[PDB]
């Protein structure tokens, strides 16, 4: 999951981690952390490691649900007669297509080399 | 049409006394009306043999999208009933921070088919499904996405009437569940489009892709007993619920689902 | 205080590692952390990092194991493959199950093992996918026959009722030249993180 | 992160809604309340992304192509669709409808009136669009105007996208043919993204959903709501909108 | 070396209660004690400043009024004067509250009370009437009987305000309304903020100026 | 606007270039629309709108990336009292330090603005020229990108003899007469050198010293301190850090010259 380095002001925020996703931070192992660090600092649980394992339920969830929410609307845009021209996985193979091609070529001139 | 529900009193648990009938009888009451002034037939008959009667058929289109629009809401109100929990009149509206909160569907359950009976429906859930938390997961999380008109089924493969595997699909606005009635219909429409064509390979290769699709592991076709639907659409949840209450709306018609109902629908295994 | 502030910044976020950023060897899963810029970012060569990154890299998207090192260059790759193929599974639709019977492990010291899946999928098993055509039963995808075939980042076993002569035995190894169609049955997942696809060709 | 826009004379707006066609309870349930659902799900989904800086318009072109990410595509087209049929509604920020607006009705469609033109449209959007939706009157690099329909976050900006008809129920051979059409035009884009050329921009987007009417007007009565709409709209913004 | 100060920073005193403030304690030659609590009592405005100035008077209540008194008639004098001779002033009744002879300013056992015994609970005082002007200098002045003096210092210097301390603080609200008031013989707020954050070199980089000159112009002037 | 466009004929459709008219006039007026977005870094917004250095605070520095020092290896042990910790593999610029350096360096330079001096902004690295450009055109003042050929203070004669060389007002205003040829060969030093890379020009440095001129430079945790009058403590490296520091130090040179222009006026 590629992750942003290049930090918007980190003044202007303000997240309670009472729950993981807040607005202008992305759901990530990150946000599960601070919700660990949370509930240890507020003795919901005392012990560090349930904690953890907690947030990582909540994380979870989460993550499913981000996970339903691409697939039904990718089927929604079926069903109404949207079009894609490259899906992820044609874009691949069109990406492997090229390097193949490539090989190919230069695979034939070594053959030949050797030949000779 | 049902008995459960009345326009005086609705149910304690989801709709209050306005927002029912918005939700339902209004609804209904313009769906009918709409298929009478379409089709000059006043008999209701049976709504699914009627839309297999007109299926894959653009002029009598309409008729099998009001049809399916009455079935699929009849078909939801049928699973529901009455809960604990206060109607939403008494209660608070949710406001933006809704959105913020862990769903509990992960860590959580309640009322399942086991409390009531309903002892092998629940062990064909699980089989399905793994187990009846992950059902659950799957079922209020594709409601949730579905982000418009539509409903959620729980299904059950049909290859007496048997079935091989429970399965849970979603169709939007006025779509069926049954999948025999529109099968293979654009790969007949590419067929004439191809027929034309020639008339005045890809397309051989699309027709391949199409067919493998299509066709089961056996079977010349597949179909599906539908077990239990939840509808997704505004129409219902935003009078009570508001904007930002829709999972909200979703995890009270999952805590008043009567499985009894359910179970009677789910046919015998092989 | 500052200290604060920097733990819990984006570069304290990135979890350490002095992994090989090539790795000849068998990769199962992502080794590092992808991090992607913004494209105006990119064009003031700023990536959130120590220092400025080479114009020469035009890829939004990289992986890093030191932010400056004795060298006085950041060690870096520019590419993040893992993200394409993550994608491409995602795409298939193939929901991962435990072949063992055994439960969801996302429902209920330290285990440094895979939680279940890496995080490649959070999908569940009990869903179909409707279309305009129908109810999808078999899961059409294009891949490529090495000698097992390479399907959508992934390579899978695979299995047939006849073995083509007329395409295998024109071009005996230059079979992954020519995509043909496969209906991926099930993914299951071993211990050691490896995605065990197995697909059918299809003609 | 994105945050709604502040509308001229909110105050006012929040007291009593729209003159004529929505109420401050129905105006809040389209707006003050929708509208910022669906800026915080935009924001969530696209938190960490490159798309955080992309205002929702430019967001939803970078996305239209792309077959996953389609949430954030619809989130996009909603917000600004939503936003488009909100500058359509307001009253001041009595105009008429231009003069040059009038002259490419006529050359669209037949020398028709324009109440002829707003019948039509009135018309498309019964028939059309079941369930949620959009009504779009657009205009085309030619210079003529087109009514475009769409069927719950289609863009009337980016035709693949357009989402102008529903394949849940049964179509005809000429939609079908049409498809096609499309489809084969996408394909001879040639591009890695794969994206075709479009030059469409709305003039009068109208709001199908029922965040608008459901309140004000109850599950029926979407085609009276449209007409009360239709009569009663910012024409200055649309005049706006609409010379090259 | 200064910092700004937090996002979530608001000034304690909002315009309302400082607007009330302003109503009440402001005294002419004359007043007192008496006369402000007076001013409290029958205050009329805003129900938030209103349950401001009725929670200030019970506090008022609550302390002891002849050493209020004494205050308010040492404040006066104090701003009149300059800044030795109100030393001595203080000094001088500073004396008096020790050796009290009239017995009037029950002090020591209010001490004891407070700082000895206990902090919890207030003094309850056996004094309580309103003290007469000439008593009231008596109390705060010297006499023949005791000898008093300051201890001398290197720069032995007297003057009525401060030398240094109007150029390295924020600026009074006395000295914006005299700026307008010169600007007047157009006006606007954004040009007086330039004229208090930028043309002036000792208050440039002042740190809630800005804010401060806007609260001061909510207050006071008008459009 | 646009007095060489053909307007394509009613009955045929848009031309390209009123397509693109068009296009740029939705831009304008209705793209930019759906939403506001707030609290994000837009690269260009720290070049032409740079905060003053009193509202800087740690916060900002650290998102600038200001805080992140060379290297544990490449440690200057000069630069020690600047530096508030390591964390990986990199020394960790102390920021509350950073900031008061940042508003004495700022405060200089804003008083060589209101005196007239001549601002010189030195910055060799490879992003680093737009953002230097325009600091030296925010105060009159001038800049250095492309290499500072070696003795342009030291040798100034030699170096930069053939040069148009102007007269000012106390305004900014050419005044333009004829410069005599005695009065144009003497060298015209710089008041403030400021450098955004110390470490790569020593050069300069040496020369301002020797030509006894007060210097600002971004001293990262590999640079000597001492070789300059100012030294900010920061990261030198990454090109937003550099431009943020710069474009304070810009902000607060125009404002210094702001005052001078009000103070000529009055
Ligand atoms: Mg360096």
């Amino acid at each position: 999951r590629p992750k942003i380095l290049v930090e918007n002001e980190i003044g202007d925020e303000n997240y309670d981690w009472s729950h993981m996703l807040q607005i202008g931070r992305p759901l990530d192992g990150e946000s599960v952390i601070q919700r660990t660090m949370y509930l240890i600092k507020t003795k919901q649980y005392g012990d560090m490691v349930e904690a953890y394992d907690h947030a990582r339920y909540e994380f979870y969830a989460l993550r499913m649900q981000e996970e339903t929410e691409q697939q039904v609307a990718l089927e929604e845009a079926e069903m109404f007669g949207s079009l894609f021209g490259v899906s992820a996985i044609e874009h691949g193979i069109q990406k492997e297509q090229e390097v193949l091609d490539v090989w190919e070529k230069k695979v034939v001139e070594e053959t030949e080399l050797m030949a000779a | 049409a049902l008995e459960h529900l009345k326009e005086g009193a609705p149910l304690k648990g989801l709709f209050s006394i306005e927002g029912l009938q918005k939700a339902w009888f209004d609804r209904v009451k313009y769906l009918d009306a709409k298929l009478n002034d379409c089709t000059n037939e006043a008999q209701q008959k049976p709504l699914e043999t009627l839309i297999h009667e007109n299926s894959k058929s653009a002029s009598k289109k309409h008729i099998v999208n009001y049809a399916s629009s009455l079935y699929n809401l009849k078909f939801s109100m049928s699973s529901l009933q009455g809960c604990i929990r206060t109607p939403p009149e008494e209660c608070p509206r949710l406001g933006p921070e809704a959105l913020l909160q862990t769903p509990d569907f992960n860590r959580t359950i309640s009322n399942e088919p086991l409390t009531t009976g309903n002892e092998r429906l629940q062990a064909a859930l699980i089989s399905s499904f793994g187990s009846l938390m992950e059902f659950r997961t799957l079922l209020i999380n594709s409601n949730l996405a579905i982000s418009g008109d539509g409903f959620t089924w729980l299904v059950a493969r049909r290859q007496d009437i048997e079935y091989d595997k429970l399965f849970i699909l979603n169709t939007y606005n006025a779509g069926t569940p049954f999948n025999f009635s529109t099968s293979g219909v654009m790969n007949e429409l590419n067929n004439q489009y191809t027929n034309m064509e020639k008339q005045r390979a890809k397309q051989a290769k699309t027709k391949f892709i199409y067919e493998t699709q299509q066709k089961g592991f056996s079977g010349k076709e597949v179909s599906y007993i539908p077990l239990l639907a939840i509808d997704a659409s505004p129409k219902t949840w935003l009078t009570d619920y508001g904007v930002f209450g829709k999972r909200e709306y979703l995890e009270r018609v999952w805590d008043s689902i009567e499985w009894k109902i359910v179970e009677s629908r789910l046919p015998q295994r092989t | 205080t500052l200290a604060e502030l920097l733990g819990r910044s984006r570069i304290a976020q990135v979890a350490n590692n002095h992994k090989p950023l090539t790795y000849t060897g068998k990769k199962f899963h992502p080794t590092h952390q992808i991090i992607e810029t913004k494209p105006s970012t990119l064009y003031r060569q700023e990536w959130g990092l120590k220092s400025a990154i080479p114009s020469k890299i035009k890829s939004r998207y990289l992986v890093y194991n030191d932010l400056d090192t004795l060298e006085r260059i950041t060690t870096f790759e520019p590419r993040g493959g893992t993200q394409w193929n993550r994608l491409r599974f995602q795409e298939m639709g193939v929901p991962i199950v435990s072949n063992i019977g055994r439960q969801n492990p996302f429902f209920k010291k330290f285990n440094t093992e895979i939680i279940g899946t890496g995080g490649l999928s959070y999908s569940l098993p009990g869903k179909l996918k409707n279309s305009p055509n129908g109810v999808i039963q078999r899961t059409v995808v294009p891949g490529r026959i090495l000698n097992l075939a390479a399907i959508g980042g992934f390579v899978a076993d695979v299995v047939f009722f006849q073995s083509p002569p007329s395409s295998f035995n024109s071009m005996g190894d230059f079979i992954r030249m020519k995509t043909f169609l496969f209906e991926i049955l099930e993914a299951s997942m071993e211990k050691n993180g490896s995605v065990s696809m197995h697909a059918r060709l299809l003609e | 992160i994105h945050v709604v826009p502040k509308l001229p004379n909110s105050k006012a707006l929040l007291q009593n809604g729209v003159p004529n066609i929505l109420s401050s309870s129905g105006f809040k349930t389209v707006w003050f309340d929708y509208q910022r659902y669906l800026c915080d799900k935009l924001t969530l989904a696209t938190a960490g992304q490159s798309l955080e800086s992309y205002y929702p318009f430019h967001i939803l072109l970078k996305t239209a192509g792309n077959p996953l990410q389609s949430n954030i595509f619809n989130l996009a087209s909603s917000i600004h669709n939503n936003h488009l049929f909100v500058e359509n509604i307001l009253p001041s920020a009595k105009t008429e409808p231009s003069r040059l607006f009038l002259s490419k009705i006529k050359d669209s469609f037949n020398g028709s009136d324009w109440e002829v033109v707003k019948e039509e449209m009135i018309y498309r959007a019964e028939n059309e669009v079941l369930g949620q939706g959009w009504l779009f009157l657009v205009e085309n690099n030619e210079k003529k105007l087109f009514i475009l329909t769409s069927n719950n976050n289609g863009t009337p900006y980016y035709f693949p996208r357009n989402q102008s008809f529903d394949l849940n129920s049964a179509i005809s051979i000429d939609e079908f043919a049409t498809l096609k059409q499309m489809k084969e035009l996408i394909g001879k884009s040639t591009k890695l993204n794969g994206k075709v050329q479009d030059w469409t921009m709305p003039i009068i987007c109208v709001n199908l959903w029922d965040h608008a009417y459901l309140h004000d007007y109850g599950v029926g009565n979407r085609s009276k709501y449209v007409k009360n709409v239709l009569d009663n709209l910012n024409w200055s913004v649309v005049n706006n909108r609409i010379f090259s | 070396f200064v910092s700004p100060l937090p996002k979530d920073y608001v000034f304690k005193y909002s315009n309302e209660k400082l607007n009330v403030i302003e109503a009440c304690f402001n005294l002419s030659k004359n007043g007192t004690i008496e006369d402000i609590m007076n001013n409290l009592r029958q205050y009329e405005g805003s129900a938030e400043g209103k349950a401001f100035a009725q929670e200030i008077k019970t506090k008022l209540l609550t302390k002891s009024p002849s050493s209020l008194q004494i205050a308010l008639r040492l404040v006066q004098e104090n701003s009149r004067d300059h800044i030795e001779s109100a030393i001595k002033r203080d000094l001088y009744t500073a004396a008096n509250m020790c050796m009290n002879q009239d017995s009037l300013v029950e002090f020591s056992e209010a001490t004891k009370h407070k700082l000895i015994d206990k902090q919890r609970v207030p003094y309850p005082w056996t004094k309580k009437e309103q003290l007469f002007v000439s008593q009231l200098t008596s109390i705060t002045s010297p006499k023949p009987s005791l000898p008093m003096s300051l201890l001398r210092n290197t720069s032995n210097v007297t003057w009525t305000q401060y030398p240094y301390h109007s150029k390295y603080q924020l600026p009074t609200e006395q000295e914006i309304a005299a700026y307008i008031e010169k600007r007047t013989n157009k006006v606007t707020e954004r040009e007086v903020l330039n004229h208090f954050a930028n043309v002036i070199p000792s208050r440039r980089g002042k740190l809630g100026i800005q804010s401060l000159c806007k609260i001061v112009c909510e207050r006071k002037c008008e459009e | 606007p646009y007095p060489n466009l053909i307007p394509s004929a009613n009955d045929k459709p848009y031309s390209s270039q009123e397509l693109f008219l068009r296009q740029l006039n939705h831009s304008m007026r209705t793209a930019k629309l759906g939403a506001t977005i707030s609290k994000v870094y837009y690269p260009h917004k720290d070049i032409f709108y740079p905060p003053l250095p009193e509202n800087i605070t740690v916060e900002s520095l650290m998102s600038a990336g200001v805080h992140l020092g060379q290297s544990t290896s490449l440690w200057r042990s000069s630069t020690q009292s600047y530096i508030y910790g390591e964390y990986k593999g990199i020394h960790i610029i102390d920021l509350n330090q950073t900031l008061s350096y940042l508003k004495r360096a700022a405060k200089v330079v804003e008083g060589v603005s209101e005196s007239g001096g001549i601002i010189l902004f030195l910055g060799t690295r490879q992003g680093q020229k737009r953002g230097l450009e325009e600091a030296a055109k925010k105060t009159h003042g001038y800049y250095v990108s492309t290499r500072w050929i070696p003795g342009t203070l030291t040798n100034s004669t030699e170096i930069s003899g053939i040069w148009e060389k102007q007269e000012i007002d106390s305004n900014d205003n050419p005044t333009e007469r004829a410069l005599s040829p005695n009065e144009t060969s003497k060298q015209v030093k710089p008041d403030l050198l400021v450098v955004l890379n110390p470490t790569e020009n020593r050069n300069a440095l040496l020369e301002a010293i020797k030509s006894r001129v007060p210097t600002i430079a971004i001293i990262d945790t590999d640079s000597e301190p001492s070789l300059v009058t100012y030294p900010i403590p920061g990261n030198d490296d990454s090109l937003r850090s550099v431009n943020f520091l710069l474009g304070v130090l810009a902000r607060a040179g125009q404002r210094g010259l702001q005052n001078r222009l009000a103070r000529n006026n009055e």
